[PDB]
């Protein structure tokens, strides 16, 4: 549960990534496929070259995910339902690799809206991208 | 943990670091982001809000330290575990700190770089960043290990 | 977030506990103290000797708590919210600690009921003392 | 590490420790209690439920393995780094897996040990292996820090 300021600020700041979600979400998996190789291991049959169209196209579908999530702050675990079961059951993704991400993503998002990541949207964004990382490894069963 | 060409890359980005304005920015963000760890900064009065600790006096203060400190290990990037060493047995067997905290003060870093440099903090440059704070953030934790 | 499966579960070890519920929560906090000496720094103010009083006073109202919990799994950070209150904005105790003394509780159970400790039981109380833990660290305002 | 005394302390224990029993049980309970580490062993068949797991075969046989491996760190107390070098480029290096997990096994192995000896596993005791775990772990990641 995120406060109604914390949800202003996320909604806040979506807003003004409008429609460069979908190449913020590929910039974000590039980012940590190159800080973090180890998350390579979970897209082997992925073509993981700067450019790829494959994370290009993953991206998107990350973006979209996102959107989803902030259009429904308010039921993440019932809008990430069957996201959670693939993370979760069907590829049993390690819950370190979920703070990697969320990282990748501040990062993103820094330097893409210097001026609107305060500290304050920044912790509200942090405590986001952990909601939502929290319901993505509830099912692990 | 540093390629040659890392090092060239990271080594030349750094010229551009205005370090009292990363430092403090780094050490308030870290407060504001992870409460827990006001706990150690108790004597520098209010630190209540975002707004009080952005620009708490100590705090920006304290930050160009830490920043000093990242500098020297720069110049370093193959002895951290010896440029620290003092600040290991500091930050560990007198502080306390827990580690981890070690790595989130590392990735607020990077976070803040970012925010600073936009376009010019590549995804590659970040990857060199990676592997610079995560050295840092182990030659602080060895009094640990 | 505890499957009906998880609170039967949890019901039913907290219930073998009954009366020792005092003394494990004690033993558990000596067991952290000794494994984890860091988490000393937190009570400055006590003998944290074997037998101390101070400890085994603490110990039971851990265990309050914790059987405060067992009965309102419906509603944790409505049941802990004091706690949480006490622990993250006045305390601000690192959230590494709340895992220590989790495993430390672990530890004791199994120690104490060898029986009714099966990886099911084991899987349910691990689960429950993470979500107590997220209440506790839930106000870090 | 470890003093002498408490070298001996543990070291007097282990004697009592039966290897094929408890190195199961750890495997099977590390399992079913995070199951992400599943996605490792998802050659070993059915793990599909607590039951699955907890009589597999290639579980319980893998488990001695484990704990044989800890027989040996038991032996060489004072270097596991070079104890562990072939299994931190197994671990790390081949296997990729997330040094955390490394913990999560040393921390089952001391509820599976409370849980065998009851009364006899005393918090003192239990200190001396947290210690071990923690230094097995530290050594198996060492193909990272
Ligand atoms: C913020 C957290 C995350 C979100 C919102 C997210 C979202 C998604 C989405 C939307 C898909 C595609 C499912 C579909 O539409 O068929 C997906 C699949 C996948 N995700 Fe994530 N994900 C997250 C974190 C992670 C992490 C941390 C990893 C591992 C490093 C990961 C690994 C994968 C893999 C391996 C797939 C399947 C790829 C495929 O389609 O072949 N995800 N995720
Ligand atoms: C990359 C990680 C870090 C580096 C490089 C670093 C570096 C430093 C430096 C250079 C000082 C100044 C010591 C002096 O006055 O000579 C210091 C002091 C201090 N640091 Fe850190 N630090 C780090 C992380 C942390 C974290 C995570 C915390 C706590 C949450 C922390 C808490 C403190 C405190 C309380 C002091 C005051 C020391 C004193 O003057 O008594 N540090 N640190
Ligand atoms: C399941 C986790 C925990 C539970 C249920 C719990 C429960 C409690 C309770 C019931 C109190 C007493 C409140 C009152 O009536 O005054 C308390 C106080 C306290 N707790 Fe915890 N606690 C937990 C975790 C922790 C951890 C991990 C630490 C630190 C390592 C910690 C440190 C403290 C301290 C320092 C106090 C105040 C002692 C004093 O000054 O009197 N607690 N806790
Ligand atoms: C104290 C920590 C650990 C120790 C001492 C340990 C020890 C071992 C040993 C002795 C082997 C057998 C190598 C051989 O065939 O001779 C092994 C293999 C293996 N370990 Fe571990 N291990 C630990 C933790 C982990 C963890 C946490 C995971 C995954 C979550 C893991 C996954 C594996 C896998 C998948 C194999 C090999 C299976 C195969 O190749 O057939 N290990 N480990």
């Amino acid at each position: 549960v995120l406060s109604a300021a914390d949800k202003g600020n996320v909604k806040a700041a979506w807003g003004k990534v409008g429609g460069h979600a979908a190449e913020y979400g590929a910039e974000a998996l590039e980012r940590m496929f190159l800080s973090f190789p180890t998350t390579k291991t979970y897209f082997p049959h992925f073509d993981l070259s700067h450019g790829s169209a494959q994370v290009k196209g993953h991206g998107a579908k990350v973006a979209a995910a996102l959107t989803k999530a902030v259009e429904h702050l308010d039921d993440l675990p019932g809008a990430l339902s069957e996201l959670s079961d693939l993370h979760a059951h069907k590829l049993r993704v390690d819950p370190v690799n979920f703070k990697l991400l969320s990282h990748s993503l501040l990062v993103t998002l820094a330097s893409h809206l210097p001026s609107d990541f305060t500290p304050a949207v920044h912790a509200s964004l942090d405590k986001f991208l952990a909601n939502v990382s929290t319901v993505l490894t509830s099912k692990y069963r | 943990m540093l390629t040659a060409e890392e090092k060239a890359a990271v080594t030349a980005f750094w010229g551009k670091v205005k370090v009292d304005e990363v430092g403090g920015e780094a050490l308030g963000r870290l407060l504001v982001v992870y409460p827990w760890t006001q706990r150690f900064f108790e004597s520098f009065g209010d630190l209540s809000t975002a707004d009080a600790v952005m620009n708490n006096p100590k705090v920006k203060a304290h930050g160009k330290k830490v920043l000093d400190s990242f500098s020297n290990g720069m110049k370093h990037l193959d002895d951290l575990k010896g440029t620290f060493a003092a600040l290991s047995e500091l930050h560990c067997d007198k502080l306390h700190v827990d580690p981890e905290n070690f790595k989130l003060l590392g990735n607020v870093l990077v976070v803040v770089l970012a925010r600073n440099f936009g376009k010019e903090f590549t995804p590659v440059l970040q990857a060199d960043f990676q592997k610079v704070v995560a050295g840092v953030a182990n030659a602080l934790a060895h009094r640990y290990h």
